[PDB]
């Protein structure tokens, strides 16, 4: 039928934040994995439970697709299992993940001579996330055994912090955007086929 | 005695540049916002520069922006204020405080409303 908005996700001129990360359902549509391996930019292009050179054959009933902007060193976070802030206070993915990560140097688009200001991540949090969970409270941080009653102060945090590219970091803290694709599998008629 | 010991300073002809730094005594620095004071003479201080704890997000008041430059360097525990093209107006004793994050992660410039433990400060004359 008609063709999923791939270009929507990958193409968008502005990123989330990874702790408040977007996501666009992707559904009835023809999914052609060509386009994305043949844009060659990619630096991550890796799959969970699926073959990444054997997408164009596969039928599932949603895609999702999540985005957002890390720096190239967590983009390792960014997998079933791992630990570290991103994945535990940011964006964690189900142990059962079933889809594929893609990552790319956006250092000319994300990066600014006065240190980017939007890109934020979480540093503190009282629990780990849950997988696919969003949290974009900011909420004084309490890190002491003394109440903090909303003040930031000694032991008392703010729980954001802003990456602050610019362009110069060495290559593992600049900015990369990241697109999560899910593969949701239900018990009902699949909607996002390859050509098969 | 948490404190921020200020170094650097001293006197230069307008023109002139300075770099004042500050360091961590009693506690780490990184997640702390940060600011940079100043007190002229026989007034009260002023919020003048500050950093967030990430080093990300800077803000400066309108009479120093495009002449200051705040840093940090987490690892050594200290807060810089690079000053370049030095006018008389600028004269005062220059100390840090921690400053409140903004809700989107920047920084204000009014110390923490608890906070009483300004240093020694470092003085900063520019004269002819
Ligand atoms: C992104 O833009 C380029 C240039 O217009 C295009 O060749 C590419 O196919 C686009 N990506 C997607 C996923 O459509």
């Amino acid at each position: 039928t008609n063709l999923c908005p791939f270009g929507e996700v990958f193409n968008a001129t502005r990123f989330a934040s990874v702790y408040a990360w977007n996501r666009k359902r992707i559904s009835n549509c023809v999914a052609d994995y060509s386009v994305l391996y043949n844009s060659a930019s990619f630096s991550t292009f890796k799959c969970y439970g699926v073959s990444p050179t054997k997408l164009n054959d596969l039928c599932f009933t949603n895609v999702y697709a999540d985005s957002f902007v890390i720096r190239g060193d967590e983009v390792r976070q960014i997998a079933p299992g791992q630990t570290g802030k991103i994945a535990d206070y940011n964006y964690k993915l189900p142990d059962d993940f079933t889809g594929c990560v893609i990552a790319w140097n956006s250092n000319n688009l994300d990066s600014k001579v006065g240190g980017n200001y939007n890109y934020l991540y979480r540093l503190f949090r009282k629990s780990n996330l849950k997988p696919f969970e969003r949290d974009i409270s900011t909420e004084i941080y309490q890190a002491g055994s003394t109440p903090c009653n909303g003040v930031e102060g000694f032991n008392c945090y703010f729980p954001l912090q802003s990456y602050g590219f610019q362009p110069t970091n060495g290559v593992g803290y600049q900015p990369y955007r990241v697109v999560v694709l899910s593969f949701e599998l239900l018990h009902a008629p699949a909607t996002v086929c390859g050509p098969k | 005695q948490v404190q921020l010991v200020e170094s650097g300073g001293g006197l230069v002809q307008p023109g002139g540049t300075l770099r004042l730094s500050c360091a961590a005594s009693g506690f780490t620095l990184d997640y702390y916002a940060i600011g940079w004071f100043r007190q002229a003479p026989g007034k009260e201080r002023e919020g003048v520069s500050c950093i967030s704890g990430s080093g990300g997000i800077t803000n400066y008041t309108d009479s120093v922006k495009g002449r200051f430059t705040i840093s940090r360097d987490n690892a050594k525990n200290t807060v810089y204020l690079q000053m370049n093209s030095l006018k008389p107006e600028d004269t005062a004793v220059y100390y840090c405080a921690p400053v409140s994050h903004t809700v989107v992660a920047g920084c204000a410039f009014e110390a923490w409303t608890d906070f009483g433990s300004w240093g020694q400060g470092t003085q900063v004359t520019v004269s002819s």
